[PDB]
């Protein structure tokens, strides 16, 4: 009995470190359109200040 | 007198002789073809040219035009002969019934009341819906304000607000319109037909079709309404359909008139502009005003400066948010932004007080663990986290409640739901008595009891 | 009536209004760029029957006329929280 | 003393300026803004006994004076990085 | 006679107008009547004719159209030499301390060309701070530069405290302090420590606080530099400590703006790299003599990365950077390993016996730095034996990287402790190769000494 458990607890880390795996994949999508958004909009905002800056 | 000398958009610019030169806000008058249009001054510049905003259509205006110069601010007909009627900025009558038989108008720019005229109140005002008077109750002649993105149910709780304000309001009650749908403001106007309330009601609209000086003054011309029947002596509810297009004409106005951008290229004045509007929308020891002002987001950012410049000058504020709202939670208030100045020990008591932080200190620790939850998944929690998750999407779910003016929409029956009644469900779901129950069990019920009913039928 | 695209409008709109020199704000659209898609869309609507015979000058009696408007946004990746959509 | 919000006073400045045509610097306040933060605070003071004297002619002997500032500023969803702040 | 008129007052921008035979060169100085009082102005530009725009050296207020302005046809000059030792001065270099006149046999320029090619010397004489982490991992010459590198609230005034005490009471010369935008207090705080330390006679003060006007605050650090190459051109070895030096540049900033000059990133002045250069180029030593330099940089919201922090990296030799994630985390000092480095870390100087000691520390924390984000999901669970030697031998080389100030005094109760460089290499290659995890990890905290970390544990 003890030997299987150990068998079913490998196979059960296997399986919920398939599911981690996915899920950081799955955010690492989200923060990356957070961070490109973030991007642009710098870039916009201190273009604007130097355009508008001037004159 | 004058002659129009410049055309830039919606703004005109008039010339006058020197010694006849417009005072700062007087109304000028032109023939525009068969049309007569109104120019408010907004500005003196040198030698007798004075720089004005139309109010109406400046399509037509050739150069040359004689401006005829009318010795007043905009002035508007006022008090009780104004109910019941719909009304342009320029306090024309928009209905198709005949002149408004006023006896008294006055001017749309005021100073506000003294500091020495004030008053202060703590008493409650109950309401219908269970999320804003247990997180952010609200009491007579205080400021209301609903924050959010477009399509979150600001309009919906306003007018489930009017509903239940309406139940123990006897006095009368003023609604502006400031740049939302027209169709919104024909279906509320015969909704108040329909149910003989709008002979208590005086409306004033400014839709966002107008162009921009219309939309611009007519916040000015609902309160000005408002301001005399509180000094009448009354107790008076103003709505406000949405604050923010205010703001947003002056912006579409402002460099025109040439001022440098300030931030994100608003006006440099804005938060005086902010300002000389909201301190004269105030109770005071002879009348009370009370109202609820919807304030539109942009772009979901609250941290936008029109936004942010909202959030002072308001007691109870409710910011509803788009990612509540996708989940079907409805009214989507979020809990942990929602807030009120009347949530005291003092003046609510000590258990609804303390059944507020409880649910707050319950949804800040769910926040917590959503990080944890997202990478690894709830097996990984500690034992009484994972109570802690179970009871907070249970409140969340309670939180939730069908409307009355819902029915529309989710066809559901709609539910008021007392405060003695709200804050004994959330106690005792706090204290687990229902955490036998399944969460589908809270979802769109009005009363505890509703919750338990509900999971006999699963 | 379908409108294909009204986020191509808007950055036709962007670009004669920064030629003009316009101070632009939010993602370099300028304010008026609320005031362009308002008036544009809130003349779809639905008229009764008293406006259209005043308007036909009798001509027509009874009948409601309506224009119904599906204008499409094209957004970024999804993104609903985008200032123009 | 409690100045409450100096991060109004700072917007009020920056009102002031721009109607007056100034330069305008980062997110559009006035470049002296700084001065004008600067040269309130450094009042807030505590005095030595011997300036005490020479101010007061002598009335008041041997008694520091002291001034003590509270400042409150409110940073939009916890930026530090902004340039009031 | 006085030969100009005001033509324009806009903040502390104020246009002259001269006739066109006269008209003042840049950074000449001009003298007018404000109300009672003697306001000096400086030269910035000359623009169309005859007409000239400055910078107000004072405050602006009272000021009218028409006042008239007297060219003095020089720069502005101050007092140097041994008659400034123990005098606090301003900008201009009056006496601000009540003690009467300087008295001063020679006035130089504030404004100087660098000295040339060369002229400049190359020696790597070791300097010795007592401060474990700077000399361990970031080890001082004579006549370079140190930059402090801090947020607010870092510890850049402790440890700049520290180091006035454990250099200069040991260096028997003289030595200068400029205080630029530096708050009041502290500079009452500094003259009073130097006074009862009974070392201010060998010292020379310059400030120009945070409530000046920025003309004052851009031009100080010009005076103090211009007695320290008095000192310097004599053939004397001198400290120069200047307080903040992002302030010259902040103050830069201000005045740009009204200049009229067309904005830069970030809000910066066009001339950023410019100005920063001109200054940070006289402070060097030379065949005649030696200017050791110690300066504080404020880096704004611990960016590090805006073009001000940015360009005055270039300059240094010496750089230490002061984390708010040390500071915050409560270990002082705050000198962050991975980011702090000299250029005298070279094998051959230190010898191999410092090198090897301070790279294999290196190495080790940034290898903690790896795990330790792992960790979190893993704990120390799921972690390996390999792991677990490591982070034991780094948390330990972490917390012996800390030590008690005799400025500190004040806020720890604790007294100061000094360590020196061969008892420090002794300390580290001690837990590096001795490995002594015997002793609980406070034991390496805030000790000092290798001893005294052993007794420390042999305490508990
Ligand atoms: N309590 C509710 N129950 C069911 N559906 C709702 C509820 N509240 C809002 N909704 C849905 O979301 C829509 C958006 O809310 P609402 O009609 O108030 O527009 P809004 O959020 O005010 O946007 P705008 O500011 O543009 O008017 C509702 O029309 C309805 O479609
Ligand atoms: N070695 C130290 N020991 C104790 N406290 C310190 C030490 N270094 C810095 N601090 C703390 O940092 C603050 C002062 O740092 P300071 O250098 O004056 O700020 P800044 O670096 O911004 O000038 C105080 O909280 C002080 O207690
Ligand atoms: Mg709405
Ligand atoms: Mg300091």
């Amino acid at each position: 009995g003890v030997v299987e458990n150990l068998a079913s607890e490998q196979a059960a880390r296997m399986v919920a470190m398939k599911a981690a795996t996915d899920n950081g994949g799955s955010l690492i999508k989200e923060l990356q359109l957070v961070y490109n958004k973030a991007r642009q909009a710098s870039i916009t905002q201190e273009l604007t200040e130097i355009v508008s800056g001037a004159a | 007198t004058g002659k129009i000398v410049q055309v830039i958009g919606a703004v005109v610019d008039v010339e006058f002789p020197q010694d006849a030169v417009p005072r700062v806000y007087d109304a000028l008058e032109v023939q525009n073809g068969n049309e007569r249009l109104v120019l408010e001054v907004q500005q003196q510049l040198g030698g007798g040219i004075v720089r004005t905003i139309a109010m109406g259509s400046s399509d037509g205006l050739r150069r040359g035009l004689d401006v005829k110069d009318l010795e007043h601010p905009i002035e508007v007909p006022v008090g009780k002969a104004t109910l019941g009627r719909i009304m342009n900025v320029l306090g024309e009558p928009v209905d198709m019934k005949g002149e408004i038989g006023e006896e008294e108008r006055w001017a749309i720019h005021r100073a506000a009341p003294s500091y020495e005229e004030l008053s202060n109140s703590q008493e409650l005002l109950e309401t219908g819906i269970k999320v804003i008077d247990l997180m952010a109750p609200f009491a007579k002649g205080g400021k209301v304000g609903l924050f959010g993105g477009a399509g979150v149910g600001k309009t919906v709780n306003m007018m489930e607000l009017i509903r239940n304000i309406a139940i123990e309001h006897s006095g009368y009650s003023v609604f502006a319109g400031v740049g939302e749908r027209t169709r919104e403001g024909n279906d509320f106007y015969h909704e108040m037909t329909d149910s003989n309330v709008i002979d208590k009601v005086s409306l004033v609209y400014g839709q966002m079709n107008e162009p921009p000086g219309n939309r611009l003054r007519v916040a000015l011309t609902g309160l000005t309404m408002a301001e005399k029947f509180r000094d009448e002596g009354r107790d008076v509810l103003l709505f406000v359909d949405n604050i923010y297009r205010y703001t947003l004409a002056g912006t579409e106005v402002s460099a025109l008139l040439g001022r440098m951008p300030s931030a994100v290229g608003y006006q440099p004045t804005l938060a005086e502009e902010m300002g000389v509007l909201q301190e004269r929308i105030t109770s005071t020891k002879t009348g009370s005003i009370t109202s609820v002002q919807a304030v539109y987001v942009p772009a979901d950012d609250l941290t936008d400066p029109s936004p942010a410049t909202t959030f002072a000058h308001l007691d109870a504020t409710v910011v509803l948010s788009r990612q509540i709202a996708s989940l079907g939670i409805y009214p989507a208030v979020d809990p942990l932004d929602s807030t009120s100045r009347q949530l005291d020990p003092l003046v609510v008591g000590q258990e609804h007080y303390d059944t507020a932080r409880g649910v707050q200190s319950i949804l800040q620790r769910y926040q917590e663990l959503k990080d944890i939850i997202a990478i690894l998944g709830m097996d990984e929690l500690s034992e009484e986290d994972k109570l802690v998750v179970a009871r907070a999407r249970k409140i969340q779910r309670f939180l939730s409640q069908p409307f009355f003016v819902a029915e529309v929409f989710t066809g559901s029956p709609g539910k008021y739901v007392s405060l003695k009644d709200t804050i004994r469900g959330f106690k005792g779901i706090m204290e687990g008595e229902y955490d036998h129950l399944p969460e589908q069990a809270f979802y769109m019920v009005g009363s505890i009891e509703e919750a338990v009913e509900k999971a006999k039928k699963l | 009536i379908i409108y294909d695209d009204l986020s191509k409008q808007a950055v036709a709109y962007r670009q004669i209004s920064l030629l003009l020199r316009r101070p632009p704000g939010r993602e370099a659209f300028p304010g008026d760029v609320f005031y362009l898609h308002s008036r544009l869309l809130e003349r779809a609507a639905r008229v009764n029957a008293e406006y259209v015979e005043a308007f036909t000058k009798g001509e027509v009696k009874g009948k409601t006329g309506s224009l119904t408007a599906l204008p499409i946004i094209e957004t970024q990746a999804g993104d609903v929280s985008a200032f123009v959509p």
